[PDB]
């Protein structure tokens, strides 16, 4: 169930800029585009391999929850971008409430929030609406 | 438009070095990942290496690990290969190419790995009969080779050369002409070698 | 590593034929296969892009289809300007690798070789070495055996050979077969010979010669 999204989402996680660049070209992302994910891809990278550990198994909960390409999923995913670092770690919390999980959500967030422009938070969401809109996906 | 221009490559001996630019325009240099791609004489493509949008990081063939880097200044649209350790193996025409399926290469630059120093070739001859010169002994390529100094083009064939085992390149040129034109008309090679500035002459008869 | 097996790596066909180059990957690369032409002394074009997108500019005589472990490129109606050598590529993940190559070649009547040997100069055997030489002139198909032997004993790893490629008056190729001796070795025997057997000769034809002519 939509493969082309959590291929995107790895190659973001996973902190690796050429494996993200393959990943940009394969779903045609504009130069906006890309700089966006790639400062997404930043705030993993400096936060180090345990951000990816974690969000991992946060995006894993949620992908398998009653719940569930899953409303759930992309609820989490524009939580993340355009939520308050509250809204985003309070329903993060309702997946998974280990201490250690909403510490490294509420990292990730704000780095987000510190890094992005609104312009990327709008560019990142433009690009998501190409994958969920895929007949791939 | 989108241009790439290769530019370091030449000669080199085994175990030296060798740095690799391309010139990149037409295009938002640091949005996309570049690469770079070789080919060998008669042989097929070969991806060697590859490097991200900003450049913090990088793969390389198995083959060249650790002996190549790969960088781009994203200030001047320029990207490098610094190739160290260099092989016989390695000698190959060298593209840079845009993205990771390669919509735009640049011309190439050619590289090549011998001991050999720069020497001029020897040269020695050979109902329808042939003749023909046997070109020994050079380095590197190219050599270039007319018939009675381009008045015979008809039935001309050249030889890709071959790299003998002393490092050294040898081919033959050859022309068929009609039996009895033997002792009436003179046959003479022109055999040009641009890189050592040698040019020779050479009379062929039976 | 995404090995890329390409096949076939020759074929020859005429103006107008149906032209298909099968591509192979042992791993799935779901839709992520780039598709190449070159022609001697010149960069690669792409074709293809992302299994069947065909690049702009290109004609639409070329044609991609595959997914996942299995790709084919189809030329409909082959015209002068694709004879060439046509390559396969992934970009599924790094590091990205090529298939070997496929030649599409032009497609002629068969054609024996005119055989020829060429002694060693009085110069060259001077300077200290021999190099004996045996030309196939004008012959189609390319597949072609050239033996050396000196006094009948079959001789192996002391000669090259070179090929052109097809000509451009008559599709032709022509081979040349170089035995190289020292000096010393080549005046200890008499007779030399080379052997050719082609699929255009119903007997393999000899050529040779005795040193002293
Ligand atoms: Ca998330």
């Amino acid at each position: 169930t939509c493969p082309i999204f959590y291929d995107v989402f790895f190659a973001v996680a996973n902190g690796n800029e050429l494996l993200l660049d393959l990943s940009l070209t394969k779903v045609a992302a504009t130069e906006p585009e890309r700089t966006a994910m790639k400062k997404i891809q930043d705030c993993y990278v400096e936060n180090g391999l345990i951000s990816r550990v974690l969000d991992g198994l946060v995006m894993t909960t949620i992908s398998s929850s009653k719940d569930c390409i899953c409303p759930a999923v992309k609820r989490d995913v524009d939580l993340f971008l355009t939520g308050t670092p509250d809204e985003y770690v309070e329903q993060v919390a309702q997946y998974k409430a280990l201490p250690v999980v909403l510490e490294n959500a509420r990292i990730l967030k704000n780095c987000v929030d510190a890094k992005m422009t609104e312009e990327d938070k709008e560019n990142a969401l433009s690009l998501l609406d190409k994958i969920y809109t895929s007949p791939l996906c | 438009e989108v241009q790439l221009v290769e530019s370091g490559g030449g000669l080199v001996q085994p175990g030296g070095s060798l740095r690799l630019s391309c010139a990149a325009s037409g295009f938002t240099f640091s949005s996309y990942a570049m690469s770079w791609v070789r080919q060998a004489p008669g042989k097929g493509l070969e991806w060697v290496s590859a490097i991200s949008g900003r450049g913090y990081n990088a793969d390389y063939a198995d083959s060249v690990k650790g002996r190549f880097t790969i960088s781009r200044d994203n200030s001047k649209n320029t990207l490098y290969l610094q190739m160290n350790s260099l092989r016989a193996e390695d000698t190959a025409v060298y593209y840079c190419a845009k993205l990771e399926y390669f919509d735009y290469w640049g011309q190439g630059t050619l590289v090549t790995v011998s001991s050999a120093s720069t020497k001029g070739p020897s040269v020695f001859p050979l109902s329808t009969a042939a003749l023909g010169c046997l070109v020994k002994d050079y380095f590197p390529e190219p050599v270039t080779v007319s018939w009675n100094s381009g008045a015979l083009t008809s039935g001309v064939h050249t030889f890709p050369a071959v790299l003998q085992s002393s490092g050294l390149y040898s081919l033959s040129s050859v022309v068929t002409v009609p039996s009895s034109s033997l002792g009436t008309k003179t046959y003479t090679c022109n055999v040009d070698h641009k890189p050592s500035n040698t040019k020779v002459d050479k009379r062929v008869e039976s | 590593d995404i090995q890329m097996t390409q096949s076939p790596s020759t074929l020859s066909a005429s103006v107008g034929d149906r032209v298909t180059i099968t591509c192979r990957a042992s791993q799935s690369i779901s839709s992520w296969l780039a598709w190449y032409q070159q022609k001697p002394g010149k960069a690669p074009k792409l074709l293809i892009y992302k299994a069947s997108s065909l690049e702009s500019g290109v004609p639409s005589r070329f044609s991609g289809s595959g997914s996942g472990t299995d790709f084919t490129l189809t030329i409909s109606s082959l015209r002068p300007e694709d004879f060439a050598t046509y390559y396969c590529q992934q970009y599924n993940s790094y590091p990205l690798t090529f298939g070997g190559g496929t030649k599409v070649e032009i497609k002629r009547t068969v054609a024996a070789p005119s055989v020829f040997i060429f002694p060693p100069s009085d110069e060259q055997l001077k300077s200290g070495t021999a190099s004996v030489v045996c030309l196939l002139n004008n012959f189609y198909p390319r597949e072609a055996k050239v033996q050396w032997k000196v006094d009948n004993a079959l001789q192996s790893g002391n000669s090259q050979e070179s090929v052109t490629e097809q000509d451009s008056k008559d599709s032709t190729y022509s081979l040349s077969s170089t035995l190289t001796l020292s000096k010393a070795d080549y005046e200890k025997h008499k007779v030399y010979a080379c052997e050719v057997t082609h699929q255009g000769l119903s007997s393999p034809v000899t050529k040779s010669f005795n040193r002293g002519e």
